[PDB]
C-alpha cells in the first residue's frame, strides 16, 4: 500500500483585479488515494457553493482535481484553501497570494 | 455434450393463467439470454442477463412480462397473465465473454407456447395408413405407406414411422409444416402428412409390421373438461398395418 | 466512443 | 499536429456503504467531453463540452449503457483483487483503468493503449504490439493468463487500431474551433525582495493550451536545475492553462537569469529577463 | 435499427451456388452473422463477420460491403439438406442483443435421373375403402399447387430418400370426404408432365 501526499496551488482563473468577477481556484494533485477534503476559505470562513471537477488521473496513476467559486476580489477581502487527506497529519491552509 | 436446458418443450395452455418458462444455462456460462420466433415477425430478442443482473431488456414488452435470474444456473421467463398474442417459440442461450466476442452463442432446444382462447377447440389426430398401390408395385418395384393425422389442434405434433417394433429414417418424408384444414378460419383444425417407401420384396412379407406414430401435445391434469368427450391430453395416437406379400 | 459492449473481468 | 482520445475510469470500494464509488471520464487530448459519477443521481454518461452535445440518443443510450458495464466488470474486479492479494474486507481499495488512441498529423493510427493499476501501482498492462499483456506482478500473472486465454487483446487491439481512432477523426470535425486551436502563453516575469541580499524570480506562462509546455531557467547560458522551484501545470478552469518557475538569486546578479519557453503556440521560442 | 431480407422461398437446383442477403440502414452495426433454422428446430450459427471483408469456411462465403450496408452469403455445390431457413443478423459495440432479419427460405431441388411421374390412389389400411392419391417420381422441375375446391387437402412435394440403396424421390399426397374426388381430378389445378394414371 502506497500514497502520496497531495500538491496545493491556490490561484485566480484570469489575472486578478479588485471589483472584477472572476473564479478562485484551489488545484490539488500528485495524491492518493482518492478520497480527499477541500474547502475553500473567505477571510477564514467557508463557502458553501463550490463546484470541483470529475476526478482524473495523470500517467503515474496519482488524482488531481479542481475546486472553484465565483468570487470578485477586493482590497477588503482574504482567500485560502483547506485541504485534508490521509497522508496529511493535519488539514492544510494555503492562503491566496494574489502576487504569486 | 449437456447444454442448455429449456422447460417444457411444448406448453399447450389457456389464457388468463401464469405461465412459466424456465432455463438452465450451460455451467460455466455467465450471459443469459431470452428470445421469441413468431412466425409472422422472426427472432426478437427479450432480454439477457451478465452475472445475473439484467442488461438489456428493450426488447421486453412494456407490462405483463417478467423475467429473473435468481442464481448463475437458473432463469426465468414469466408472462402473466397468458394472452394468445404471446403464443411463439422461446428460446433461451447462454454463452461467455470470449464466445461472444466472435458472437457465438448456445442455444436451447427452445419452448412451444400455443395460448387458446379456450380449449372447447382442443383435438387430438384421427391416424390412418394407407397401404400401397398394386399399380405401384408392379410399375416400379417399390411400395409406399402414406400416413396421416387429421383433425388436431394444436399443431404440436411429432410423427414417427416404426418398423417391427423399431423407428426408421431411411426412406421417409414428412410434411414440413402442419397444414390447416380451414386456412380461413381462426381457429382451424390441422393435418399432416408423411410417407414411408419400402422396397416391392419388403412389403410383400407378412412377418413385416408397419406403425405409424404420431406425438400429441394437448392438456394436462390441471386443466377442466365440461363435456362428455375424451379429455384431449397429451397422448400419441397410431395406425398400423401388417405387410403382406397377398 | 467507448469500448464494449463490456470489458473483461479481471 | 498530433491529436488523442483517451478514457480515465476510478473505481473505489467503499466497504462500509453499499456500492464502490465509480468515476469515468473521456478526453480529447486535454479538453474534457464525457462523464459519468456512480454518485450522480443522473446514472447517464454526461456531456462536458459543448460540441459532444450535438449526438443523438442512440449514442448517449450506448455510452451510458457501455459505461455501466465499465461499472460493474470493476465492482466484481475489486472482489476479484481482494482475494489475488487475500486482503481483508475492512479496508477500501482503489482500481484505476486507462485507455486510448493517439493519431498523428495525417490523423492516421499511430499507437494504442490500456492502463490498468490498483491501490495506485501498475498491474496489468497491454504492450506496444497490442497482442502482448506486461505484468507487474504474479497477481497480475493470473488475469494475463485469463485474458490471454479470453482474447482480450484482440478485440482491444480491434477497437484502438479501429473504433477509437474513428470516433477521435469524428469529434475532431464537430469541435474544431476549439480541438485544433493552440495558445500562446501570456508570459511575464516578478521579482520579489528577499533578505536584503537575495532575491526570488518567478516566471509565469498563463492562458495557454494545450497543457504541453516548457520552462527552464538559464544562468550566464547554462541550464539552472538545482535551487530553482517548478509547479505542476495547473488549469484555469476555461480550458487554458498556467504555469510558472522560480529561482532564488543571490542580489545583484539577476541578469545573469534568463527563463526561457518553449510552446507550439509561439511561434519562436521565448527568452525573459528581469528588465524594470 | 432495421433489417431489411427478401423471404423467398428461392429456389436452385442441387449443386448450383445461390446467394442469400440482407440490408441495413443503421452505421452503427459492425458484426454481421448467418443463422440456419430448419423447421420445428433452433437456430445454427453459419458464418460470422467484423466490419468490411470476404470469408470463406468450405462451402459457405460471407461478404461484407459497409459502403453499401449490404451483406451476403454465398453457398456452393447446394445439397438439398442446405434447403432451411436462413437469418441475418448484426449488432454494433454497445449490447450484445442482436437484430435479425425476417429470414429467407432457401430450397435446393434434388437431382432425381430416372424420373418416372405417376400417380397412385392407395387404400387405407383398416378402414372399409377409405382412400388417398398419390403424386409420384416426377422430377424436381414439377409445382404442386393447392385445389380450387376448399374442401380437397394437398401436401407440397416433399423428397424421400433410401440411401441404402441411392434413390430419393418427389412426393405429394391429396384427398377427400366428397364424392366427387377421384385421382383422376385430384392436381387438375396443379401443372403435372405426360405421365401415369391407371384405372384398375
Amino acid at each position: 500500500m502506497i500514497q502520496r501526499t497531495p500538491k496545493i496551488q491556490v490561484y485566480s482563473r484570469h489575472p486578478a483585479e479588485n471589483g472584477k468577477s472572476n473564479f478562485l481556484n484551489c488545484y490539488v494533485s500528485g495524491f492518493h488515494p482518492s478520497d480527499i477534503e477541500v474547502d475553500l476559505l473567505k477571510n477564514g470562513e467557508r463557502i458553501e457553493k463550490v463546484e470541483h471537477s470529475d476526478l482524473s488521473f495523470s500517467k503515474d496513476w496519482s488524482f488531481y482535481l479542481l475546486y472553484y467559486t465565483e468570487f470578485t476580489p477586493t482590497e477588503k477581502d482574504e482567500y485560502a484553501c483547506r485541504v485534508n487527506h490521509v497522508t496529511l497529519s493535519q488539514p492544510k491552509i494555503v492562503k491566496w497570494d494574489r502576487d504569486m | 455434450d449437456a447444454g442448455v436446458i429449456q422447460s417444457p418443450r411444448h406448453e399447450v395452455t389457456e389464457m388468463g393463467q401464469q405461465v412459466t418458462l424456465r432455463c438452465k444455462p450451460i455451467s460455466g456460462h455467465d450471459y443469459l439470454f431470452w428470445y421469441r420466433q413468431t412466425m409472422m415477425r422472426g427472432l426478437e430478442l427479450l432480454i439477457y442477463f451478465n452475472n445475473n443482473v439484467p442488461i438489456d431488456d428493450s426488447g421486453m414488452p412494456e407490462d405483463r412480462f417478467s423475467a429473473k435470474m435468481p442464481n448463475a444456473s437458473f432463469s426465468t421467463l414469466k408472462i402473466q397473465p397468458s394472452e394468445p398474442r404471446d403464443s411463439a417459440v422461446y428460446f433461451c442461450a447462454s454463452s461467455l465473454w470470449e464466445k461472444l466476442a466472435k458472437n457465438i452463442q448456445y442455444f436451447g432446444a427452445g419452448t412451444r407456447l400455443s395460448v387458446l382462447e379456450d380449449l372447447k377447440n382442443v383435438f387430438p389426430p384421427e391416424v390412418a395408413v394407407f397401404e400401397p398401390s398394386e399399380a405401384e408395385i408392379s410399375h416400379t418395384q417399390k411400395a409406399t405407406l402414406v400416413c396421416l393425422a387429421t383433425g388436431f389442434y394444436p399443431d404440436h405434433v411429432e410423427l414417427s414411422w416404426w418398423v417391427n417394433g423399431k423407428e426408421v429414417h431411411s426412406g421417409v418424408c414428412t410434411d414440413p409444416q402442419p397444414l390447416k384444414e380451414q386456412p380461413a378460419l381462426n381457429d382451424s383444425r390441422y393435418a399432416l402428412s408423411s410417407r414411408l417407401r419400402v422396397s416391392a420384396t419388403f412389403w410383400q412379407d407378412p412377418r413385416n409390421h408397419f406403425r405409424c406414430q404420431v406425438q400429441f401435445y394437448g392438456l394436462s391434469e390441471n386443466d377442466e373438461w365440461t363435456q362428455d368427450r375424451a379429455k384431449p391430453v397429451t397422448q400419441i395416437v397410431s395406425a398400423e398395418a401388417w405387410g403382406r406379400a397377398d | 466512443a467507448l469500448w464494449g459492449p463490456d470489458p473483461a473481468a479481471a | 499536429g498530433s491529436h488523442s482520445m483517451r478514457y480515465f475510469f476510478t473505481s473505489v470500494s467503499r466497504p462500509g456503504r453499499g456500492e464502490p464509488r465509480f468515476i469515468a471520464v473521456g478526453y480529447v487530448d486535454d479538453t474534457q467531453f464525457v462523464r459519468f459519477d456512480s454518485d450522480a443521481a443522473s446514472q447517464r454518461m454526461e456531456p462536458r463540452a459543448p460540441w459532444i452535445e450535438q449526438e443523438g440518443p442512440e449514442y448517449w443510450d450506448g455510452e451510458t449503457r457501455k459505461v455501466k458495464a465499465h461499472s460493474q466488470t470493476h465492482r466484481v474486479d475489486l472482489g476479484t483483487l481482494r482475494g489475488y492479494y487475500n486482503q481483508s474486507e475492512a479496508g477500501s481499495h482503489t482500481v484505476q483503468r486507462m485507455y486510448g488512441c493517439d493519431v498523428g498529423s495525417d490523423w492516421r493510427f499511430l499507437r494504442g493503449y490500456h492502463q490498468y493499476a490498483y491501490d495506485g501501482k501498475d498491474y496489468i498492462a497491454l504492450k506496444e504490439d497490442l497482442r502482448s499483456w506486461t505484468a507487474a506482478d504474479m497477481a497480475a500473472q493470473t488475469t494475463k493468463h485469463k485474458w490471454e486465454a479470453a482474447h482480450v487483446a484482440e478485440q482491444l487491439r480491434a477497437y484502438l487500431e479501429g473504433t477509437c481512432v474513428e470516433w477521435l477523426r469524428r469529434y475532431l470535425e464537430n469541435g474544431k474551433e476549439t480541438l485544433q486551436r493552440t495558445d500562446a502563453p501570456k508570459t511575464h516575469m516578478t521579482h520579489h525582495a528577499v533578505s536584503d541580499h537575495e532575491a526570488t524570480l518567478r516566471c509565469w506562462a498563463l492562458s495557454f493550451y494545450p497543457a504541453e509546455i516548457t520552462l527552464t531557467w538559464q544562468r550566464d547560458g547554462e541550464d539552472q536545475t538545482q535551487d530553482t522551484e517548478l509547479v505542476e501545470t495547473r488549469p484555469a478552469g476555461d480550458g487554458t492553462f498556467q504555469k510558472w518557475a522560480a529561482v532564488v538569486v543571490p542580489s545583484g546578479q539577476e541578469q545573469r537569469y534568463t527563463c526561457h519557453v518553449q510552446h507550439e503556440g509561439l511561434p519562436k521560442p521565448l527568452t525573459l529577463r528581469w528588465e524594470p | 435499427k432495421e433489417v431489411e431480407q427478401d423471404p423467398g422461398p428461392l429456389s436452385v437446383p442441387e449443386g448450383a451456388i445461390v446467394s442469400l442477403n440482407c440490408t441495413y440502414s443503421n452505421s452503427a452495426f459492425q458484426y454481421f452473422m448467418w443463422y440456419r433454422q430448419y423447421s420445428r428446430k433452433g437456430p445454427e450459427l453459419l458464418m460470422y463477420t467484423y466490419s468490411s471483408g470476404n470469408k470463406e469456411d468450405g462451402r459457405f462465403t460471407a461478404q461484407v460491403d459497409k459502403s453499401s450496408k449490404y451483406i451476403s452469403l454465398f453457398i456452393r455445390d447446394s445439397q438439398p439438406s442446405d434447403s432451411a431457413t436462413y437469418l441475418c443478423a448484426m449488432r454494433g459495440d454497445s449490447s450484445y442483443k442482436l437484430i435479425f432479419g425476417s429470414g429467407t427460405r432457401l430450397l435446393v431441388r434434388p437431382d432425381i435421373q430416372n424420373p418416372d411421374p405417376a400417380v397412385y390412389q392407395l387404400r387405407d389400411s383398416k378402414s372399409s375403402d377409405k382412400s388417398v392419391c398419390l403424386f409420384t417420381d416426377f422430377d424436381s422441375q414439377t409445382n404442386v399447387s393447392q385445389s380450387k375446391d376448399s374442401d380437397v387437402y394437398i401436401t407440397d412435394k416433399c423428397v424421400l430418400d433410401m440411401r441404402s440403396m441411392d434413390f430419393k424421390s418427389n412426393s405429394a399426397v391429396a384427398w377427400s370426404n366428397k364424392s366427387d374426388f377421384a385421382c383422376a381430378n385430384a392436381f387438375n389445378n396443379s401443372i403435372i408432365p405426360e405421365d401415369t394414371f391407371f384405372p384398375s
